[PDB]
RNA sequence: AUGGCAGUCACGGGUAACGGAGAAUUAGGGUUCGAUUCCGGAGAAGGAGCCUGAGAAACGGCUACUACAACUACGGUUCGGCAGCAGGGAAGAAAAUUGGCCAAUCCUAAUUCAGGGAGCCAGUGACAAGAAAUAGCAAGCUGGGAAACUUACGUUUCUACGGCAUUGAAAUGAGAACAGUGUAAAUCUCUUAGCGAGGAACAAUUGGAGGGCAAGUCAUGGUGCCAGCAGCCGCGGUAAUUCCAGCUCCA
């Protein structure tokens, strides 16, 4: 089988394998942007350490280098419609200052939930796994969904499920047709 | 050093000579997957935990008996 | 209700038909059988039912849409 | 100083004494010359064999134990092999002359630990692992 | 005629060596791989030799030998050559179905319409990759904290948050299905009616709690240098933080 598709890997492992004040800040990480399984914090690092691989060849450049003028204003563009970046900061070495804890509240449970869409940020992550989220045109089951800045504006409930007006589910539905 | 009954050398002995104790049935079950990590963060990473003395932290398996989770509660 | 939003229009005299994407909107209801989007590609284009083809329906994740694709012979 | 060259014509010079040099490195040696190949495994992560003996080894200084053991006839080389088997009475999930499977200790060529000498471990008998029947999870 | 090559390594060995495009790691410099999608080269059991062609030393062509495969009425014969696909045997530590089609991609032909184990489709598939359930929200009883006060235990709230073989209804996929999507057809997905959650069930494991290395300050039971652990240091010789187990806890 000749197949062209490309190959992924989303995340990487730590030199050390236990290192208290490490797995300490992941678990405070964990704890509070609601994940499970500590490989999601760190495929977001990854992700990080992507951005900043760029950034830090740009600076390489000179600052009149066509190749940095476009790719780094592409870069910067492409924090705003993410939200990762303010309004003000759109010099590149502000890319380098980024914070997985910023990077983390882009998550779509992290917005589900401080959105007061959701209890908690546990109550977020089932929520958008129980398909009761649309966002945009689309309906995400996804919870790692970084939140364009334009979508945060369309966040509500599916028309589908119930807190969109839909059907109530087969569970207030068997309750109530048993009579008396 | 006058205590010996068993040959020395024989293959499977201390395996066998252990009694067999059952494991204790559990009441409910342990959470699996993210639930677990909650409870963690809980008992160990949460807000209480920190605001104590962090030299104080009482260590994660302190207790293995039930006789020092009650004097934990008190 | 079906409704059928007409997308991009190729009208090919070569093998004498008109090419067609099609998006069909059922926001309510499943993904919609062809002999419907058939039947209402037709209202809206004046042509006959049979000189229609419609082929290759993908409905997305959710609900609301379904895209295809059609053509219309001579 | 420095006894080594710097120059620009002093290329070959270097990479050749390098070149040379380098066999003083054992990994490279061992590599270089088909060393793996000759070993008992072939160069080969685990093998195949058959029992020969159940054999006690007395453990090194200063322990005291009967180290269970046996000896294999490799099926591929006719090689005979000592091997350690692992755990508590394994020992007995052993007939002789089965088929068994067996690796590296760890040490790659090297005896581990108490065990003078053996190189390597059992993993598999008939078909079944040494883990499996431990913990009974399958029967022989 | 007496040259040609050679320490600027000739000639000759070795390669568990086909060469690249590339792959794994990478501060930088390196290290180590590339049988394997693309491009070259080579070969069709081993050697050699041919026919015919525009192109061949063809090998899903022939001739011979060496070593083999299939019939035989023994005299003869084979459209005998899996390093094509599928499948056997063997070797091994090590690798899938003797399946469906030309619908797509393209190729071939006197050719729109025929053929194609190229290719595609399905099966096997923890090689490897991506996303991701295994529970969520409250309640009653408790802990805990924070305040005030009371001078020494009572009150009150909870911008910490916990914990309960205790109660409550909602939420939903795994499962399973009418239909609709999809296909050459079949399967699967996707959309969706009728269905599908309260506890040993719709229950996660695999490895670890002496150090390296996260986790026991079990007055835990067994064994008493035995059985065994231990990559290394070491643990075990009757109070084992190291074995066999139970509880708990960690990754
Ligand atoms: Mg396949
Ligand atoms: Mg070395
Ligand atoms: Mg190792
Ligand atoms: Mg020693
Ligand atoms: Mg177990
Ligand atoms: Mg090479
Ligand atoms: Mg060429
Ligand atoms: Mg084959
Ligand atoms: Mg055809
Ligand atoms: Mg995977
Ligand atoms: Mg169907
Ligand atoms: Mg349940
Ligand atoms: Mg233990
Ligand atoms: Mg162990
Ligand atoms: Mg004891």
């Amino acid at each position: 089988g000749k197949t062209y598709i490309n190959t992924s890997k989303t995340y990487s492992t730590p030199r050390r394998p236990y290192e208290k004040e490490r797995l300490d800040n992941e678990m405070k990480l964990i704890g509070t942007f609601g994940l499970k399984n500590k490989r999601e914090v760190w495929r977001v690092q990854m992700i990080l350490a992507k951005f900043r691989k760029a950034a830090r060849e740009l600076l390489t450049l000179d600052p009149k280098d066509p190749r940095r003028l476009f790719e780094g204003s592409a870069l910067l563009r492409r924090m705003f419609k993410y939200g990762l970046l303010s309004e003000q900061e759109r010099k590149l070495d502000y890319v380098l200052g980024l914070t997985i804890h910023k990077l983390m509240e882009r998550r779509l449970q992290t917005r589900v939930f401080k959105l007061n869409l959701a209890n908690s940020i546990h109550h977020s992550r089932v929520l958008i796994r129980q398909r009761h989220i649309k966002v945009g045109k689309n309906l995400v089951n996804v919870p790692s969904f970084m939140v364009r800045t334009d979508s945060e504006k369309s966040i509500d409930f599916a028309s589908t499920s119930p807190l969109g007006g839909g059907r109530e589910g087969r569970t207030k539905r068997k309750n109530a047709k048993k009579s008396a | 050093m006058g205590r010996m009954h068993g040959t020395l050398a024989k293959a499977g002995k201390v395996r066998k000579q252990t009694p067999k104790v059952e494991k204790k049935d559990k009441p409910r079950k342990t959470p699996k997957g993210r639930s677990y990590k909650r409870i963690l963060y809980n008992r160990r990473y949460a807000p209480h935990i920190l605001a104590t003395d962090p030299k104080k932290r009482k260590s994660p398996n302190w207790h293995a008996g039930k006789k020092e989770k009650m004097d934990a509660a008190a | 209700t079906i409704v059928i939003r007409t997308k991009k229009i190729l009208v090919n005299p070569l093998l004498s038909r008109r090419q067609l994407s099609l998006d069909v909107l059922h926001p309510d209801s499943p993904t919609a059988s062809k002999e419907k989007i058939r039947e209402e590609l037709a209202k809206q284009l004046k042509v006959d039912a049979r000189n229609v083809v419609v082929y290759g329906f993908s409905t997305q994740y959710g609900g609301g849409k379904s895209t295809g694709f059609a053509l219309v012979y001579d | 100083g420095v006894g080594k060259p710097r120059g620009i014509r002093a290329g070959r010079k270097l990479a050749r004494h390098r070149k040379d040099q380098r066999w003083a490195d054992n990994d490279f040696n061992k590599r270089l010359l088909g060393s793996r190949w000759r070993n008992p495994f072939m160069g080969a992560s685990h093998a195949k064999g058959l029992v020969t003996e159940k054999i006690g080894i007395e453990s090194k200084q200063p322990n005291s134990a009967v180290r269970k053991c046996v000896r294999v006839l490799l099926r591929k080389n006719s090689k005979k092999i000592a091997a350690f088997v692992p755990m508590d009475g394994c020992l007995n999930f052993l007939a002789e002359n089965d088929e068994v499977l067996v690796a590296g200790l760890g040490r790659q060529g090297h005896a581990v630990g108490d065990i003078p000498g053996v190189r390597f471990k059992v993993v598999c008998v008939k078909g079944i692992s040494l883990l499996a029947l431990f913990k009974g999870k399958k029967e022989k």
